[PDB]
């Protein structure tokens, strides 16, 4: 039998994202906010007519790297990024370090073909307001630490694929999913 | 013997008043009375009753009326009838004078000692009518919204799909009541209070509109409950009014609970006029 | 669930009866020696308006401002029980710092402020503190009532003096050496409110700031802040 | 082995949860009756230069200097619990020496420092110590706040007033009689914080005393001494 | 009665603030709250976690990138591809501007606040190569000498024979770890502070170099951490880059310890820029 | 409740140092270290004897 969770449990392909040989330390690759980027149709759908709603995220990032490839990235965590003090924001786009302090987890592509990571619902407020959409809860940003070393220039993608886990519903309403 | 004194010394702290603003601790006052003891026995019962008068639990809990409206021949399927939000801050007109602010219910009055609020409200309708009215009305109630947005532009009400619905047929049921949820990402909500419409240093204080819900209102109130017509009030004219009032109350429900007491949102007077 | 009251608040209370334990400042006085009626309850008359030019609110104290202790009190129309008294100093006067606060019963005398004019009222309850060691005065006071239930802002009237069986027949005599005084109010221990009512005649508090007649706000009330800089 | 900190130190430290009891100092007014926002925990911002004839570093505070608190503060991204606030006074004004802090609520007022205007804020919760007798101001404050996990220097608004949820809703009004008054904070005994992050921005502190552009070193810091020194 | 006192005089002492400066003790503070009592739970867990984040223990464990080098074809037996002073107070530049200090790592930051320190570090080195790369390095640890004196005139590594060596064959590891003891005459050595280079009253605060161990040096850290190569990384340039990137990572030991907390090293700021 | 104190007063002596001069006593000074109790060990044998040597004897 199938129940809503069912659905937000569902595993999406949330983006394929470039990286290439010219790409340098700390260079961002992508930065990825909790709901949003997970907020498709599919899931709406479902999240329609509820209030609110919260969760723990894993992600699976996914490198398919040849044998003559090496590079290391980060995939790491930070919370309410919408109103941390810029300060912080900032000092992690400046130096891959104040990344590397954060909950993470690094990726060598000669090794890995894949890792994840799960990011607990951490917040003031109890659950993400689906209509007033205050503060997305999180975000997850991947970091190059080591660049793409390739003899010749070239370019890799790094897929993302997430779902939601310990999910909780707020009440029910007339009011609408935040756009 | 007169001996030395062996008592070491303590430290010590020079405070002018203690417990001043705490209902804790011990007063160190100096008593009138004659025996520094004096108190007076708590004389049970008192006025009449041995419930606790003073208990929020026994205050919130006494009926406010609050608000009224129509039910009627003229009313539509899905009219919205009526509209509130759902918060303690419930208010009147004074009839000496008109003031924006106006006059607290008892309700408002009280939880108006406090800024932070939390807890389930007890709703109550009273359909003023005879038997030979027949007719059905859905009272729902719609977190996360406010009264504006629940009624499209015909003011029909909207996506009641959505959430509890509460059908009342009016040929039986003549009374009807209700507890509603807080509801809130926030573990306390806040004692509405008058906001400044003018800008500063001018100054002109009006009870805020909960007409729509976003975040300059969303932590004042859990969102707006609504009373939708589902049949006109079919009657016979020919020997009963095709109208009838409707009367609600409020009172605070057994989970309700306010803190942070502070400077009172309401203040009491013995008198108020028209100045000359 | 008293969770929320453990994680956020870190208190919860449960009555008004905690509440007006809590000192609140009631009026003030330019009189040396002063004679106060500490059983009035009393609030102030308001007056609004709308016309230009003009203090949108204004305020006439009979025998003092709105303290927690009264505010409260307004909901209900009886009460039994003592009270404290706080007393602040304009004058922490070096040589002469002292303050008496003296039972006052004088069967005559009105039950209304007035500066004191007696000069022999021998031999009656006082109490002594120091305004510089011990900056503020504190006091508790017997309810000494002639019965066992007294009435909310009793209607006093022009020779029921102080024999009016619907309070306690007893007034402060307040004799400092500062200037300026600041008195305030809570509920003694054993107090307790009687017969709730409804709620009182009030208005918004945050409102008498308005001043959109253009003529400014005048109308403040009895803080520390207010007066200690004058 | 433990023997090192016996032997030596004396002592031996273990959490950052320790050292924010200790009170360092914040911020300095000149107003008898100001409105501090308790919970504010930004730093300065910083300006560093190179060039001739400028005085190499300056620091504009929002709503203070670092102090242990908000210097750990800043590694972290949440906090909750209470804190603790201490009161130094340029004047031991022997007549008016007296200090009240009360609880500021005000939903419209806004959460950064501001002079006290307000007359009209009757009854709310005041503490009071004497500067003479007692030197300093010493307080506790309430976490109060409206939910369970509070937020390190959350990014007011111009008019998120007194009501964001992402702080405790709640500001000291400090009415003294000294013009220069000094503040300072540790955290209350129940206080945490939360969700590690890294290091803050900062620079070397020593450094601030850097003058080789010839233009002299310019900022100071809160401490005892440039305060009670002017 | 009113009998006479029989409790005899105390010694006392008259204090405006105790343990005003400490971590022990009874704060004497009033509080605000209508309970006098009023305290808040230990909520847990917080943050999502119920490991204590406030610990030493917790936070000086928490990795700190702080440095990387290169490996390659190039490189040459013995040649020193690699230094560092072992202390605390590791260093990176601000992007905004180009001050001399610089913006510390967050285990500088947290030691900052104290004086002393000792114990030992955990420096984990990862290469980042493909398993078409081979070679050999030694990391060595050379106690009470400074990162000039490791090496020879050429850049080739001294008199390694005398110490802990660490051979890493590439074929099969890709990462590396280990333990650096404290090793000192004094039980505690002192965290790094940047030191004037100009002369007073002139001041031009710098970053201290650590180029070598005397007793100008010698209680700020316990000696030089080197990487030095055995064999050139002999790869296909054919398929594969003949150079790769080394990061090197820090963390305290489980024996680590500071103490003397006062005047921190470090200063945060919500934002640095350049003046006009 | 907010009850009357029924703790007796006591009297009290003001000095500005107690124990100024004595060997016995507690001494009643504020402490610099975070730690109000920061005492260290005496630490045995010390400069390599175990023997007092503040001792008159």
């Amino acid at each position: 039998t199938h129940s809503i969770i069912d659905f937000l449990e569902r595993p999406q392909f949330i983006g394929s994202f470039l990286w290439n040989t010219s790409d340098i330390e700390n260079k961002e690759i992508f930065s990825l906010k909790l709901p949003d980027a997970l907020m498709s149709p599919m899931i709406r759908e479902k999240l329609s007519g509820f209030t609110s709603f919260s969760a723990s995220t894993v992600f699976h990032i996914q490198v398919n790297a040849h044998p003559f490839q090496c590079g290391r990235l980060v995939l790491a965590a930070v919370p309410v990024p919408d109103i941390l003090p810029l300060h912080r924001l900032n000092m992690l786009s400046f130096d891959v370090s104040n990344v590397i302090t954060l909950p993470h987890v690094q990726l060598d592509i000669s090794k890995e073909t894949e890792v994840l990571l799960k990011i607990p619902y951490v917040s003031p407020f109890v659950q993400y307001d689906l209509v007033t959409k205050f503060t997305p809860w999180a975000a997850f940003l991947a970091h190059v630490y080591a660049p793409l070393n390739t003899p010749s220039a070239a370019s890799l993608q790094v897929n993302v694929f997430a779902h939601f886990e310990d999910i909780k519903l707020g009440f029910p309403t007339s009011a609408i999913v935040a756009q | 013997s007169k001996p030395l004194t062996t008592i070491p010394p303590t430290i010590v702290v020079q405070r002018p008043s203690q417990y001043f603003n705490n209902a804790d601790g011990v007063d160190q006052g100096l008593p009138l009375s004659l025996k520094y003891g004096n108190e007076v026995i708590l004389k049970t019962p008192f006025a009449g009753t041995s419930s606790d008068e003073m208990a929020l639990e026994y205050v919130l809990k006494i009926p406010n009326y609050f608000s009224r409206f129509k039910y009627s021949s003229t009313s539509l399927p899905k009219q919205v009838l009526w509209t509130s939000p759902v918060h303690p801050q419930i208010i009147r007109n004074h009839v000496t004078v008109v003031d924006a602010p106006g006059q607290p219910t008892l309700l408002a009055y009280a939880t108006g000692f406090f800024k932070y609020w939390r807890g389930g409200l007890v709703y109550t309708f009273r359909f003023v009518k005879t038997n030979y009215h027949s007719g059905r009305v859905q009272i729902t109630f719609h977190p996360f919204v406010g009264y504006d947005d629940v009624m499209d532009s015909d003011g029909k009400i909207v996506r009641d799909e959505y959430v509890y619905r509460v059908v009342v047929d009016l040929r039986d049921q003549t009374e009807a009541t209700l507890v509603v949820p807080f509801t809130s990402l926030t573990p306390y909500k806040v004692c509405a209070d008058v906001f400044n419409s003018a800008n500063r240093p001018k100054y002109n204080y009006e009870p805020r509109d909960f007409k729509v819900y976003d975040n300059t209102t969303d932590q004042f109130f859990t969102g707006t409950l609504c009373v939708s017509a589902l049949t006109p009030l079919v009657s016979s004219s020919a020997v009963v009014s095709s109208t009838i009032d409707v009367l609600v109350e409020v009172k605070a429900s057994d989970d309700f609970e306010v803190a942070v007491p502070n400077t009172p949102l309401w203040l009491p007077v013995d008198s108020l006029t028209e100045r000359p | 669930d008293e969770q929320p009251s453990q994680e956020c608040i870190g208190e919860r209370i449960l009555s008004f009866s905690e509440l007006i334990k809590r000192n609140s400042w009631r009026y003030v006085s330019d009189e040396k020696s002063l004679i106060y009626p500490a059983y009035a309850f009393d609030n102030p008359a308001a007056m609004y308006t709308a016309a230009d030019k003009l203090p949108v609110w204004t305020l006439t104290p009979r025998s003092g401002f709105p303290t927690l202790l009264t505010s409260i009190g307004a909901m209900y129309a009886f009460y039994r029980g003592g009270i404290r008294l706080k007393i602040v100093p304009g004058v922490a006067d070096q040589p002469k710092p002292l303050v008496e606060v003296a039972l006052f019963t004088m069967q005559d005398q009105g039950y209304i402020i007035k500066a004191n004019d007696y000069s022999t009222d021998f031999c009656s309850s006082n109490i002594y503190e120091n305004f510089v060691t011990k900056g503020i005065a504190e006091v508790q006071t017997p309810y000494y009532s002639r019965v066992n239930t007294s009435v909310v802002s009793a209607p006093v009237l022009y020779n029921a003096g102080n024999i009016s069986p619907l309070m306690p027949n007893v007034m402060y005599k307040i004799t400092s050496n500062s200037s300026n005084i600041l008195l305030g109010h809570s509920a003694a221990d054993d107090f307790r409110f009687g017969f709730l009512l409804g709620a009182p005649l009030a208005i918004s508090a945050t409102a008498l700031r308005d001043n959109f007649t253009g003529s400014s706000a005048t109308v403040s009330l009895p803080t520390f802040s207010n007066f200690y800089l004058s």
